[PDB]
């Protein structure tokens, strides 16, 4: 029983994930995704030099 | 680390099982009225008790 | 998994051994009774003629 | 292991039944005034008692 | 009587279940179910790139 509990703890620490750290990373990546979305929406509008030609 | 395994509860379960087993042994000894119901209880003393019963 | 199954197997072995010990307790008891019977039979108050020892 | 079977109570019931049986046997021996009311009590001694009663 | 009690103990240990371990597992699985529910609610909202098109 003692050995099984100790090895279970070891295997948990090796393979299982901490919820808090992954939550942090996921929120960070979502915020970065939104930022890149807005930046791309701006960059698509940036090349508008049609007022050179017409008037 | 967080969810899939909860080691404190495992340790608590182990200790709970041990305490239940000890209480059951004590119940056996109290209901029977004898301190040695098996040879695992005491090997040297079972033989002595049997010889003494024969002599009595 | 192996350690938990080995714990299960060890408990099964304990059950088997308890069965055998419980079997031998009654052997002890009836052996005591047989010794008592022999010590009583051994005395010369008892007659072979009127079937004292045959009982 | 936990619920469906309670082995301590079974052992206690066994011992209780045995004690009740022994007390009943003692009550029989006290009310009757004789130590041998059946042949299971003592085989060699029932015959001796009967022969001695005949002789008396 | 002795043999019946011993075999009853053996059969109980084989077939009957410990309430505490199953309670632990059930609580764990419920928590995991809730976590997966929240994760799916997030993942369904993740693909929203409609602001590329309109404005």
């Amino acid at each position: 029983g003692t050995s099984a509990e100790n090895l279970t703890a070891a295997e948990s620490r090796i393979r299982d994930t901490d919820m808090a750290a992954e939550m942090m990373a996921f929120t960070k990546n979502n915020i970065l995704t939104q930022a890149a979305q807005s930046m791309l929406a701006q960059a698509n509008q940036q090349p508008q030099g049609v007022l050179q030609l017409l008037q | 680390m967080r969810i899939q395994h909860n080691i404190a509860a495992l340790n608590t379960h182990r200790n709970l099982a041990a305490n239940n087993a000890a209480a059951s042994k004590n119940l056996e000894k109290l209901s029977s009225g004898f301190k040695i119901n098996r040879a695992g209880d005491d090997a040297a003393g079972l033989a002595i008790s049997e010889k003494m019963r024969g002599q009595i | 998994s192996g350690l938990n199954m080995a714990s299960k197997n060890s408990s099964d072995a304990i059950s088997l051994i308890q069965t055998a010990e419980g079997g031998l307790n009654e052997t002890h008891a009836i052996l005591q009774r047989m010794r008592e019977l022999a010590v009583q039979s051994r005395n010369d108050t008892n007659d072979e003629a009127t079937n004292d020892r045959s009982n």
